[PDB]
């Protein structure tokens, strides 16, 4: 028991092999191989200590080996330590599985101040065995009708208060003026002050008095977050009976194990689904410590789900190369390698489908150039407060975005430069909108 | 009135803005070409709005790396179906979608 | 908006009211009252903007209110603020519904550099309508028949590797030597090397057979994790059929939403259930981010699960106190305020049944003394090659455990000092027993 | 032969030590009293001996606080029944539960 | 009255329809219902006894000396094993019931599979050892019908002969659900 | 036995109990506290007797207590028992168990020759396990938009004769009037 | 021997029911098994003319406590088979 038993520098990774990348630092004065492989054995075998019973197999097969060393650039007591690991060690088709084995217990061990899970490669014999996303982007645009610009959705406020009458008056006025998707928020499960059913049934009807009226289809995403499994799917049945496209879930806080039986309900039923990314601040946020949201945004394209909040733009979650580098992941089908993006291994994904990519969090008129050079046509747009806080209701408010939403593609189509001239884009859409013309007064400059 | 936000029927992209000048399609169009798609035209009676499939005319112009004939297709479907939609499509045929969408007659 | 409508100092919380506790630091220069007060605010209604729609409700009934802040000892920059939230914002007998709440979206607010949930008194009007463990302490005792001392357990290892029969090989050597428990490990799911129907069948056998040469009733947590709820309810449904006392499940990679619908499967077939804590240093472990450890056990004591891993024991998870402290709130059923352990409120549970505090973790033959003062009667040990790590075998191993366990507790009962006389608590043992006696030459010492 | 570890039949509780002296019985006792519980004696027939519910001698001794009554109401439950098991309890009655539980006689 | 106006085998029909508002009506100070003639063409639509004495006597094998039974106390605070413990000793004794009391339902300190599992095995220990067929009344009145039925399934598959109701606080419409629930599962 | 181990004038209420209150007058010269005190003991534990088993359990935990008496005001015999109960004692969300543990009893219990429960308080943590209305006002008026006003009904009749068809003859008419 | 073999043209023909067969075969594996005191079995022959037949066969031979089951995938289809091999996973058989 000492290692350099899970340190082979000779080793060349399998196409079977499911890869990892690791930022890490250990104790003073340890060198850097045994400290890589300290993270390469506590995270497979754990071992060796001394027994009888470890000589029954043959554990040369199932260790996981670091291949590779490199240095952080930028910092010179932290290293990227890079181990490879059987195809055998996991379950087929299981995300809960594959993240018990990897982060189950290494970020526990002593040794090590500070270890950061970045990257994961997985191969194609473990991704054709998952599910993957319900509908994907080109399905979804199929089923919804809306084709050559991003979707625009907004989020219901108050949060906490609203009955269930109310809260489809709320809704009602922004479908009808220009939006096409509204979203529950996350808190809304079934509070005393509006149960579910009740929200659920006034819902459907702004929803499809909406649509009649604007000859467009609308939709609202219906939290489908409990307590059980038995009633996340009743709440999921209700909504289908109802006659709604899309529902909601939180993956991180109902965990892998209920999103991706929802997920594959969804295929059966011909249902949507968008998830949020609740509590990933508390994990994915300090530099040095925990899992990057890369990680976990490849997680959820393997379980399910056709949209992904990503946030977060006030005036953006801000570097931009790094947000881009797993806005690819999220969408292409194959991705190089590229280490300002931080993609540190190749990724191909074969034929699954890509998810939405949702920008939220506290976009004005003003941010329209901005989010349309950055994420271009597969996203979706969802303000809280940009549809509802205009001046004459919520009605005028979404006019305003629809307005300047396609003002600002048919510049970029025209060869423009939206994210430069941002201001004749807009002031000379105002000149034909008098909703417009006066949200961009109030949300100066 | 202001401010009484009056809902109004709309298609669906380019909907909320004034019809395009033939200036407008020209740069459309170049664009539409310019990405590798091909072109499509369509059209509909403005009842029968929200049918899922739309009336060809007459087939995509596959491989089509000229706009002069385009413009010109356009009016042709015009006035043989003067009280039609006439939409543009552009068909992405690695994708199976469609990255362009917008009505461009009205329906007189 | 500016706040300070949050911050209420003259405000004392109802007896239906949610308390919580944050460690707190924000940007250089802003009052303590205005980033606490933002605190109460993006963890509630998260307001106010400016919208017609914010009217329609008395939004002074569900906004969540900042009534204390008191400084945090032996740190300048940080505080504690404590923050009340209204009964009616929450849904009965939810778990994931209180969290996805306080958790869900403030972590990620930009204008705290650091926050640390740490403490929540929960109401009895929310306790009562939550599931609870599905027997508890006092019922799996009299399940079992066990009184008087702790239980005993053994993880089996290889982890990786080993087929159906050769798995409950090992497994029937454990319990015929002297323990009670063996352990599915976390990662032993259904792997192509070992599926789960072939391991649950041969396991069968291995209790079955071991329970009658002993004359004891023996158990072996089957872990019914699974990648969908229907499988891990098809798999809780074999492993009764084959006539087992007890399961396992994975509670934070699987999800509150699955951990709560297998807890009240236990009770309607009456099942035990113990609990694993993977992936908890991800969130927990660092002093200033995350939650704390201690509300993840609240929150699992009111979902269900009868034993939860609490670890660590190299020599221990290390201070005391802090560990004494939550040990306290999974098992008893008032728990006063003290500062000392980190209880910031008084919690009163009731009539809910308590949680066995399961130790793991590396304990060797000279642990017990120090493991037997420390966590009592009402605990669990569980160790991985403590019983399989002995020159004679796996049978020869437990029965040195149980030889060691059973002379440390005859010695606390006596009016000994066990952690302090733990060399003639052992040595004088082992005179009457060579299993133990060659126990104690190995790991010396 | 070492090392070849052979199943033993236990009862639970002290079953891997030897059998207690006289003067461990005094300290157990003495233990279970001073926690505030009650003692209580029991016994079976060794093959009935997984039974759920034993056999009471007599009565539980509530609010008892002396040790020299319960020593000798021991040899009297061995006397009687030569060939039973004699077990030694202590009942907690806020808890519900038996803070003890081992077997002092083991049966002739 | 005429034998149209009630339902057939509907015991909650014939109350509500006698005494469902005539006691209210202000001309009378004093109305005490003394007596009620049923006709035999109503008494044949009606479940009745699930077994009766004779079948009793039958299954239980009890003959020529009435029944004797206890009602375990303390009422309140018992678990589930101490419960069985004193079930054990009234049984093997002499008696051949025991009784749930009527207070005894599912409270926090004695769950209700806890009970009837414990109980279960007091009653199959104590018929063996004296040689006579025993048993306790398991008290299955719950909070909606969907969980009294459960707790009757529950006991049935224990191996139980008996449970217990509370008629006139459970309601009628309740009571006769489980009258001929007894019929076609042999329990009483 | 011979209670005043359920008379405890000096004890406060939890926030978790259920409290009740009975107008009473019992048997000519018993005093007040006495026959309080059997009203608290017969609706819980109703003890002591003497047994082993009843010491098996903590029974001060689980009695009911009464710790006010009060004077009906017009009346010199009868008298007001405020009487508590502990939230232990009762089914969660099951209102068949809290009358049957109440009034299952004591209303035939000999010592009383009159007994009235007149009010119970119920204790958040118990109301918050029952289901409640299914709807309630505020819902069944947005599922029916019936708004400012009461709400109008009629009772059919006759009530014994009419056939299915003739019923939804006279339904008709008082819907389709108002 | 440890195992007997169904001849393939064995499925339920007048002269031989197969609850008949199936009924008289598990007493002959369960008292050979008993007398030698060695674990035997007898491949079932559960080829059927529709898939609600063939499971029918399979959950009768698995009550009567049975090890292994037989089938012929050329003529059956390996859609029926594949129905066939992965009912075998979830209950146990060969
Ligand atoms: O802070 C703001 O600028 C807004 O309130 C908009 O203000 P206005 O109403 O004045 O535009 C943001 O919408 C919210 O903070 C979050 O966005 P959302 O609620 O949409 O998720
Ligand atoms: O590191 C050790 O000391 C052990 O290997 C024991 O060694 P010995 O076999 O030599 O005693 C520990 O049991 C494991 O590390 C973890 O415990 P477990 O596997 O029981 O969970
Ligand atoms: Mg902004
Ligand atoms: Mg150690």
């Amino acid at each position: 028991e000492y290692r350099d038993t899970y340190w082979t520098p000779d080793y060349v990774p399998l196409d079977t092999d499911l890869l990892a990348c690791f930022k890490c630092t250990g104790q003073e004065g340890v060198p850097k191989e045994e400290v890589a492989a300290a993270v390469a054995a506590e995270s497979s075998t754990g071992t060796w200590s001394t027994v009888w019973s470890e000589l029954l197999v043959d554990l040369d097969f199932y260790k996981g080996r670091c291949y590779r060393i490199e240095d952080v650039p930028g910092d010179k007591e932290a290293f990227y330590a890079f181990i490879a690991y059987p195809l055998d060690l996991f379950e087929e088709g299981s995300v809960t599985n594959v993240l018990t084995s990897l982060v189950g217990n290494v970020f526990g061990f002593k040794a090590l101040r500070h270890l950061r899970l970045e990257d994961i490669r997985f191969p194609m014999a473990f991704i054709k065995t998952c599910p993957g996303p319900p509908n994907g982007i080109c399905v979804e645009r199929d089923r919804m009708n809306k084709y050559g610009r991003p979707l625009l959705g907004c989020t219901i406020k108050p949060k906490l208060g609203l009955s269930g009458k109310n809260y489809g008056r709320v809704v009602y006025e922004c479908l009808r003026g220009g939006l096409d998707f509204t979203k529950d928020d996350e808190n809304i499960n079934s509070q005393p002050f509006q149960r579910w059913q009740n929200r659920f049934e006034f819902v459907a009807e702004a929803v499809a008095l909406a649509q009649q009226e604007t000859g467009e289809k609308k939709g609202h995403y219906l939290n489908c977050t409990a307590a059980t499994p038995e009633e996340m799917y009743e709440r999921a049945e209700f909504a289908k009976e109802l006659g709604q496209p899309i529902i909601m879930h939180d993956y991180i806080t109902g965990g892998f194990t209920a999103n991706t039986g929802l997920s594959k309900w969804c295929r059966k039923n011909g249902m949507l689904l968008h998830i949020h990314r609740a509590m990933h601040a508390v994990i994915d946020r300090h530099p040095k410590h925990g899992i990057h949201f890369r990680v976990l945004a490849k997680c959820l394209r393997l379980s399910g789900g056709d949209q992904l909040h990503t946030g977060t733009v006030v005036g953006k979650l801000e570097d931009r190369q790094t947000t881009l580098g797993f806005i690819d992941q999220l969408r292409e089908s194959f991705i190089p390698e590229d280490r300002s993006r931080g993609n540190f291994f190749d990724q191909d994904w074969g034929s699954m489908p890509g998810v939405f990519a949702v920008a939220s969090g506290g976009i004005h008129v003003w941010h329209m150039p901005a989010l349309v050079a950055i994420f271009g046509d597969d996203s979706v747009l969802q303000f809280g407060g940009g549809t509802h806080g205009h001046p004459w209701g919520s009605a005028a408010g979404a006019a305003a975005n629809r307005v300047a939403l396609e003002a600002c593609v048919k510049a970029r189509n025209a060869g423009r430069e939206i994210e430069k001239e941002s201001r004749d884009i807009l002031m000379e859409a105002a000149k034909h909108s008098p909703e417009l013309a006066i949200a961009l007064e109030t949300w100066k400059e | 009135t202001v401010g009484d936000y009056q809902t109004v029927a709309t298609l669906e992209t380019f909907g909320f803005l004034p019809p395009m000048t033939q200036d407008e399609i020209y740069d459309q169009i170049a664009y539409i070409i310019a990405q590798g798609w091909s072109p499509l035209i369509e059209h509909v009676h403005p009842s029968r709005s929200m049918a899922t499939y739309w009336s060809y005319w007459k087939l995509p112009f596959f491989g089509e790396k000229d706009l002069g004939v385009i413009v010109s297709e356009l009016e042709a479907c015009h006035r043989a179906y003067p009280d039609h939609h006439v939409r543009l499509v552009g068909y992405d045929a690695y994708t199976q979608s469609q990255g362009a969408c917008f009505v461009v007659f009205e329906g007189r």
